[PDB]
RNA sequence: GGAGGUGGGCUUGGAAGCAGCCAUCCUUUGAAGAAAGCGUAAUAGCUCACUGGUCUAGCUCCAUGGCACCGAAAAUGUAUC
């Protein structure tokens, strides 16, 4: 879900910036990825 | 939201200005506020839309409403009739036909100010009126 | 909570300009006499910025404070100190930053108009608080004359019997002799409560 | 009953502690009482490697932590859980 | 494991949830039924009582009826069983310091309350009361 | 707070002195609902006084004395018991039934003390028996 | 472990924590809300606020702020030092 501006949502949602745009990537649910 | 009383109209645009009254301010009527941060102009819908942001938020939480009313003020009220001639027209003529208000907002006023028991759930519904208006504010209070 | 200072010889903006841009506040002490006259200063920024929050009350200026006045080198020399009220905070509109702070001295035991405000709080149990009663607070911070020793350190209005559709007007706070209210006449309210929807 | 799991990671601090867990009181001479358990060695990390396990037959699975620990403390907490 | 309900004495289990409310804890429940019907023969019949089993893995469970709740037991004492939606504006009867002493004190013997003395059973027991609409004399 | 901890030293050294014999046991592993079964034969059955308490503020609370030798049983999770003065053990027995009877709760107990010297379980009769400390001695 | 009043009270052909409302109150008191999320035709359960020791050490958020990052796609050929 390429997002100009992503949101933790699942208190388990963790975010991480590699190869220069940060990644929003959640354990529990498959759905809460994002991409800025 | 309008001055729909009789007013000179037509009124000079004015440029912008660079500051307000410099004493800081401090609040009219309520425990929190909000206040504008940069100069600029709000139209009346924008203003609106705010409140009923606003007003709808404490409704959705009547969890923190249905005790009264939770009570709140907006302070900017549209002045100026901003004018615009059609969409395909010469130049010149004459003058646009007036097609909304606008309100000078300067660089310290405070656009809402209210007390909701809860100044959690105050500052949960300061953040969601600069996402519907045209300018940055600030979460000042009393 | 000594509050340093070192002065300054100075007028409107080109100096105060540096003193704030180094992190530095122009204050001024002065009597309640006329010409007025007293030194010119600088508070520190740092020590005046971090003491207005650290009381937690927009009008903490309702507290007499005490002041090291360096003139002199290092961190101080012991000089001239000073008694003396903050009666005026002027506050920077655009974030929060702070341009001015007025002191009048008051070290004599001579009188002054101070700010007091009136925090509610039988608000726990009140009958009209209960039925849900909730008001329009007219009155936040007031204006009280007196002496410089006995200051209050604020008023703590007691409206544990507000009743449904009653007010504490200026008369019911509690007071003490020589702060005469005496700048308003009591029927001004500083509080109701209104049954409006449950 | 069922099986310890002790790991241990030669990098971390080391203090005679872990190594007196693993040497005494649970080793060979502690599964002559514990000898349903099969006890060997593990050469690997779990989560601060000193992090002896001991899982039961519905596995109460009693673990304590590293070096700075008593070893007669993990033996007692891992048989008692 | 170990839990307790609010079940009567006449009749065995509560028929609706019989199935999967307890009997996925392994729970074995024809002789446990017989064994009420003992305990309630024992005791005095029609009171909603409070049941405390414990359950194991070892086939073997054991149930210990100890006690009836006091604040239904104040109910029925009373001739007012109901729980009302507004405990603080629906006060439904009118207790007194002796039926007060007697329950606290019949349940006093049972393991219901580790409380020793009367007046920490008397409120707690009051404590039951305000919990729904009940209004102590005195 | 700290105001909290010096209120429960103080009321856990007062229990000190008006009770005559402590036993003091491992209570990690088990349920609520044991434990209020173990408070009804303490309490109802023995008239005692039983607490979980933190190491370092129990530490304090000997302190006052005598049971300065109930120092090195304070490591790993403890239960004390406090029983009353004009009562005579009991509640240690108990405390053996329902360490011995209840193995899925693992409790390792710990060392009881009377006439003031924390005593074996082997040497519990042979220390009550002798009145002075360092009878045999 | 997140207890027993408790499966609260109500709805309900089914609601115990979770289709859904009142209620936030009882007590054990090691914990505990009339269980947060998920669901289970109700279940149960988790884990959740809420746990004892061990950890062995400088940790965490408040802003004064400074320079970074992301949003930021055109036409023949880099083509905005």
């Amino acid at each position: 879900k390429v997002r100009s501006s992503v949101k933790k949502m699942c208190e388990f949602c963790k975010t991480v910036k590699r190869r220069g745009r940060v990644y929003v990537i959640c354990s529990s649910n498959p759905k809460h990825k994002q991409r800025q | 939201l309008y001055p729909k009383r009789t007013k000179y109209s037509k009124y000079r645009k004015g440029r912008c200005s660079r500051g307000c009254k410099p004493d800081g301010t401090k609040l009219g009527f309520g425990r929190y506020g909000i206040k504008s941060c940069k100069a600029g102009c709000l139209s009346y819908r924008a203003i609106e839309a705010a409140r009923r942001a606003i007003i709808g938020h404490f409704h959705r939480a009547m969890s923190g409403q249905f005790r009264r009313n939770g009570k709140i003020w907006v302070r900017v009220f549209a002045d100026l009739p901003i004018t615009g001639k059609p969409t395909e027209v010469r130049m010149g003529r004459g003058k646009g036909n007036p097609t909304g208000w606008i309100a000078r907002v300067s660089t310290g006023q405070i656009l809402f100010e209210m007390d909701g028991v809860s100044l959690a759930n105050a500052r949960q519904a300061a953040t969601l009126a600069a996402h519907k208006l045209c300018l940055s504010t600030k979460f000042v209070q009393w | 909570q000594t509050i340093q200072a070192i002065p300054r010889e100075a007028t409107g903006r080109g100096v105060s300009a540096r003193d704030r841009t180094i992190g530095r506040i122009p204050a001024v002490v002065f009597p309640q006499s006329l010409v007025s006259r007293k030194q010119l200063l600088t508070a520190d920024k740092k020590q005046i910025k971090s003491i207005i929050d650290s009381v937690g009350l927009p009008f903490f200026c309702s507290t007499t404070f005490q002041l090291q006045i360096r003139a002199g080198q290092g961190s101080s020399t012991l000089v001239e100190s000073g008694r003396v009220l903050p009666l005026k905070v002027h506050r920077d509109e655009e974030t929060g930053k702070i341009l001015n702070l007025v002191f009048v001295w008051a070290d004599d035991g001579e009188k002054l108009k101070v700010d007091v405000p009136v925090v509610f709080k039988g608000l726990d149990h009140c009958p009209g608080l209960q039925k849900g009663g909730n008001l329009r607070t007219i009155r936040s911070t007031l204006k009280l004359l007196g002496p410089a020793e006995h200051i209050p350190s604020k008023i703590e209005v007691d409206v544990s019997n507000l009743d449904i559709e009653d007010k504490v007007l200026l008369q019911d706070v509690v007071f003490h002799p020589s702060l005469k209210l005496l700048s308003k006449n009591e029927t001004m309210p500083v509080c109701k409560i209104v049954a409006t929807s449950p | 009953l069922s099986k310890v799991r002790i790991e241990f990671n030669t990098l971390d601090p080391r203090l005679a502690s872990c190594v007196e867990f693993l040497a005494q009181c649970n080793a060979r001479k502690a599964k002559e009482s514990n000898p349903n358990c099969q006890v060997l060695v593990k050469r690997r990390t779990d989560e601060q490697p000193p992090q002896i396990t001991v899982t039961f037959v519905n596995g109460v699975e009693e673990a304590f932590d590293a070096a700075a620990t008593s070893a007669q403390s993990i033996r007692k907490m891992i048989l008692d859980k | 494991a170990t839990i307790r309900l609010t079940v009567p004495a006449g009749g065995a289990r509560p028929a609706p949830p019989v199935g999967p409310a307890l009997g996925q804890y392994r729970l074995n429940l024809m002789a446990f039924c017989k064994d009420f019907n003992a305990r309630t023969q024992k005791y005095k019949p029609d009171t909603p009582m409070a049941v405390t089993i414990t359950a194991f893995k070892d086939n073997s469970f054991e149930f210990t009826v100890k006690s009836p709740t006091v604040s239904w037991y104040i109910k029925k004492a009373a001739g007012v069983d109901k729980g009302s939606t507004r405990p603080g504006h629906l006060s439904v009867t009118t207790l007194s310091v002796r039926h007060v002493y007697e329950i606290a004190k019949v349940k006093q013997t049972d393991p219901f309350c580790q409380y020793m003395p009367l007046e920490s059973i008397c409120k707690s027991i009051i404590g039951t009361a305000n919990s729904m609409g009940i209004k102590i004399v005195q | 707070s700290l105001r909290r901890a010096l209120l429960v030293a103080g009321k856990t050294k007062i229990n000190l002195e008006n009770c005559h014999f402590i036993t003091g046991i491992n209570y990690n592993g088990l349920s609520v609902k044991q434990l209020q079964e173990l408070r009804g034969i303490l309490r109802e059955n023995t008239n005692t006084k039983l607490l979980v308490a933190k190491n370092t503020l129990v530490y304090k609370a000997l302190e006052g004395t005598k049971w300065e030798s109930l120092k090195p049983c304070m490591k790993g999770m403890n239960a004390w018991l406090f029983v009353q003065s004009e009562d005579i053990p009991a509640a240690l027995k108990t405390f053996i039934n329902f360490q011995k009877e209840k193995k899925l709760y693992d409790n390792n107990l710990g060392g009881a003390v009377f006439e003031e010297k924390l005593y074996a379980p082997q040497d519990y009769k042979v220390i009550e028996t002798m009145p002075s400390r360092a009878d045999v001695y």
